[PDB]
């Protein structure tokens, strides 16, 4: 397989036939099934991981007040209770996909099934592919987006990246509109400070070890390579000394390898991570965090899942049909994981493997 | 959640804390939520601020907001002829100081040339160091922003001047280097006589109309009791 | 067009008229002088809308 | 006051649905 893409009409000469050798070429179409599969099973877990169905498609964020007791008297009496309430609102978008395939009746006149059905599975390989890069997206592109649902228009956001409403204030933690949960590491390789400053970012807001609240880090190896090299009250890169060993595995996060810990991150290594980015994720505990983004699908069931629909041609000399998709994204829980880039100064940047603009595979 | 606002905590109203009927239109922007010292009109109306009378008592107009944070407009206890509580003897509680408009002191660090200040980020004609307080009037207000000399007021001497306003809307700012603008504030301080005055606002400075409302205890409430004006 | 991205669909009448008694009706118009008119509401090259 | 004829094919935008308020439009046609 490779980055080539073939596109429009099938004609003849697209035909695959048996060779005068006697090797049946359409044999060869479930040839790359097995890395398919392959493939299928990690983005399957990683979405199974990273997304929940999207029940209702806006949301509201409350803010509740607050109150005390005073010193009693004989003869006087207390000073009274009222209860504020603030409310924000947010969505989830949705958003439409297609996909054509075409054959002149020549091709259809001399192709095997088997190459019709290679192209059927491409295509539900690029499907998945597409769930898996807007998951990802939602994920990664910090940029508030709009969705209109019922007549209204709605944010729709990633974690918290100096936006729409503060997150609101913990046990003794208060924070202020600029903060967000995209952030450099300030030096060009890794530190255990930032491993560190990342569980900070979720145990800030009570996604914390003392709530029983679980905690992914998925790494790229290039940094997963320099974690592995840290030790209890020893330096690493950039003065850090580290608060935690690096503990090798001989186990699984969902259906993820989880390659060891360092502290109460579970680090799983995987290559869909760009380099220099760290993504830290929590799941459970007292707060019962649920995975990050939701996954909305259009109200009407005839418009849900996958679809194959008939063509506008359906007669000799040409034939076409359409594969179509419709779903979107957004994140609830903004606090409950977080991104960092390695590097050295500047701004966050989205990865162009999962900037907005950038298509639809990856 | 994100305000707290004066309300009256204890308020009996048999003990001449009292009903009467508005004599005017309340500003739901300007003087709803607020701590309002009132007299009553030649009528038998309550006035904010001095009416014939003097100030009689302290007056909070409760209004309701939208979850979009703005104020209910169809009340039914704001508008002239409407039905208020006008309070002698009690507590509020969530208390604030009541001021009106927006005021930037402006002073001059330059003893040579000219200096710059931007109202709503916009920058103004270049003023003396020595400028007039007729001349910081005129600075303001020349500029294309559509405000105008009509909600402005100037007072002053060379080294420093009060730029009074009515509106929340505007904002002075120094923006070139000689100059420095502070915009006033005011919130509760413990252990305070508070005031109000003829034009309903409520602080806690005795100037030359002053009539003792109440003190505050712990910053946060105000024990009322007014020492009435008279004649 | 019929599923994906249009759909469409029509409607259709033919007919038409003629008169064969041609003096067992008449039309006056009430003016001065000049020429009969037909009104522009039920001229032939008017429309299709009453 | 003078009648309009809006011609074309019928797109999204053209949609006529429950109102932000709540108003089910679409009983209204035989008004």
């Amino acid at each position: 397989t490779a980055p080539v893409r073939q596109e429009g009409i099938m004609t003849q000469g697209d035909l695959v036939t048996v060779t005068s050798d006697g090797i049946d070429l359409n044999a060869l179409w479930n040839s790359f099934a097995e890395s398919i599969a392959i493939y299928n099973e990690a983005m399957d877990n990683l979405i199974q991981l990273l997304t929940y169905p999207v029940t209702v498609p806006v949301e509201p964020v409350v803010q509740i007040g607050e109150t005390t007791f005073e010193e009693a008297t004989e003869l006087g009496v207390p000073r009274g209770a009222g209860l504020p309430i603030e409310v924000f609102q947010m969505g989830y978008d949705l958003r439409h996909y297609d996909k054509r395939n075409a054959y002149s009746w020549m091709f259809l006149a001399d192709a095997d099934g088997r190459q019709v059905e290679a192209i059927h599975d491409a295509v539900l390989w690029a499907d998945k592919r597409l769930v898996f890069r807007k998951v990802m997206e939602a994920l990664f592109d910090n940029r508030t987006r709009r969705a209109n649902i019922r007549n209204q228009a709605y944010n729709v956001y990633p974690l918290y990246n100096g936006d729409g409403v503060p997150p609101p204030r913990f046990k003794n933690n208060v924070f202020d509109e600029t903060h967000s949960h995209y952030v450099i590491s300030h030096n060009s390789v890794v530190d255990s400070s930032d491993l560190e400053d990342l569980m900070e970012l979720l145990a800030e807001h009570g996604y914390s070890p003392q709530a029983g609240t679980q905690f992914l880090l998925l790494a790229n190896k290039a940094e997963t390579d320099a974690i592995r090299q840290f030790r209890r009250g020893v330096v690493n890169n950039n003065g850090a000394t580290a608060g935690y060993d690096f503990i090798p595995s001989p186990p699984t996060f969902g259906g993820l390898a989880v390659i060891g810990s360092y502290g109460f991150w579970n680090i799983v290594e995987e290559d869909y991570i760009p380099p220099g980015y760290l993504v830290g994720v929590g799941y459970g505990g007292a707060f019962n965090l649920g995975n990050p983004v939701g996954l909305r699908q259009h109200a009407n069931p005839a418009m849900q899942g996958l679809r194959i629909i008939a063509g506008n041609y359906q007669r000799y000399p040409l034939v076409d049909g359409f594969y179509a998709r419709s779903f979107g994204t957004g994140v609830r829980q903004r606090g409950g994981a977080a991104i960092m880039q390695i590097k050295a100064s500047g701004a966050y940047e989205c990865p162009p493997i999962y900037k907005k603009g950038g298509g639809f595979l990856v | 959640a994100l305000k707290t606002k004066p309300r009256w905590d204890k308020y009996d109203g048999y003990v001449g804390n009292y009903r009467g009927v508005l004599g005017e239109d309340i500003d739901l922007d300007t003087e709803a939520n607020r701590v309002l010292a009132v007299g009553t009109n030649s009528n038998g109306a309550i006035v904010v601020g001095a009416g014939q009378t003097g100030i009689k008592g302290l007056m909070i107009v409760a209004v309701g907001a939208d979850i979009h944070g703005a104020m209910l407009d169809g009340g039914i206890n704001n508008h002239a002829g409407d039905p208020q509580d006008v309070g002698k003897h009690g507590e509020i509680t969530n208390f604030q100081p009541t001021v009106f408009g927006r005021t930037f002191g402006v002073a001059i660090s330059a003893t040579e040339g000219n200096v710059k200040l931007a109202v709503n980020g916009v920058d103004t004609g270049n003023i003396a160091y020595d400028t007039s307080a007729a001349n910081l009037k005129s600075g303001i207000v020349a500029v294309d922003d559509g405000f105008t000399a009509d909600d402005f007021t100037v007072t002053g001497t060379a080294p420093n001047f009060t730029i009074v306003t009515t509106r929340t809307d505007v904002t002075i700012t120094a923006s070139g280097e000689g100059v420095t603008v502070t915009e006033a504030t005011s919130v509760a301080a413990a252990g305070t006589n508070y005031y109000g005055h003829a034009d309903g606002t409520v602080n806690a400075v005795k100037g030359s109309d002053g009539v003792y409302v109440g003190h505050t205890q712990e910053a946060d409430r105000l024990i009322v009791n007014v020492k009435d004006e008279e004649d």
